[PDB]
């Protein structure tokens, strides 16, 4: 499901454990995320749903609960 | 004291810095390899959006 | 004109396309290394900017 | 040339063996006495020839180890 291939992505492209990634955990300070590393993580979300976003909206998500946001 | 102190540095600075020679050069190779390909990508990405 | 390098856009689109794969390929083999290398190994000894 | 002692051993190898130091030594260290930093004609001689002695000694399947700390002792592998 999305709300899990969401997971799926997070952990396997921050490397962090699958109970870290809640859906409030934010990246950068909970999944420890830093630029280049979220830029990868947003294309690997691009990826799996073969969609496209904008530049100001991906950069404006910056957690799990938004990423899903975004992505449902 | 001298002759017994001195051979365990030479052995000790000898294998640091070659082992770390050996392993960071690649290292950085793998690295720069993921950032110019991200590099490229964010260029294509811009110049497409736009 | 326009016509003409939207045409141009859609070869730039299709060489995005196969960038993003390949970025993204590299990114999920560096992460096993970064969870093996978290020993304090990488901090300054592995990563020499230099 | 023939009759040589490069034939059949090193030089410093015989040279070491020849030592008056050599059998107490020996002894002393076959018997499990570690030697440290104070018993200077011992461990000086150790030190001098550390290599030889240590080829040597292989042959009777036992390491001539050197702590970090600089003291010398015999360590006996399973054969």
């Amino acid at each position: 499901t999305i709300e899990e291939r969401v997971k799926k992505i997070i952990g396997e492209q921050l490397g962090v454990k699958q109970e870290e990634v809640t859906n409030n955990a934010s990246f950068v300070e909970d999944l420890g995320a830093d630029s280049l590393d979220t830029v990868e993580l947003v294309m690997a979300l691009e990826e799996e749903f073969d969609t496209e976003i904008p530049d100001e909206e991906a950069e404006k998500i910056t957690t799990v609960q938004a990423a899903i946001d975004y992505i449902n | 004291a001298i002759r017994v102190t001195q051979s365990d540095r030479d052995l000790f600075k000898h294998l640091i810095t070659e082992a770390t020679s050996y392993v960071s050069a690649d290292y950085m190779r793998h690295a720069n390899e993921r950032r110019t390909h991200l590099d490229e990508a964010l260029a294509l990405r811009g110049e497409l959006f736009g | 004109e326009m016509e003409n390098v939207q045409k141009k856009l859609r070869k730039l689109e299709r060489d995005y396309y196969q960038i993003r794969e390949q970025v993204v390929s590299a990114k999920a083999g560096w992460c096993a290394v970064m969870r093996m290398v978290k020993d304090n190994g990488v901090e300054r000894r592995l990563h020499r900017r230099e | 040339s023939s009759t040589h002692i490069e034939q059949f051993m090193p030089v410093k190898l015989a040279q070491a063996l020849a030592n008056s130091l050599f059998p107490e030594l020996d002894s002393q260290l076959r018997a499990g006495r570690h030697i440290g930093i104070d018993d200077l004609d011992n461990h000086a001689f150790l030190m001098d020839f550390q290599e030889q002695l240590e080829e040597f000694y292989a042959r009777y399947n036992v390491e001539l180890i050197r702590a970090p700390e600089g003291f010398f002792y015999l360590r006996p592998r399973s054969t």
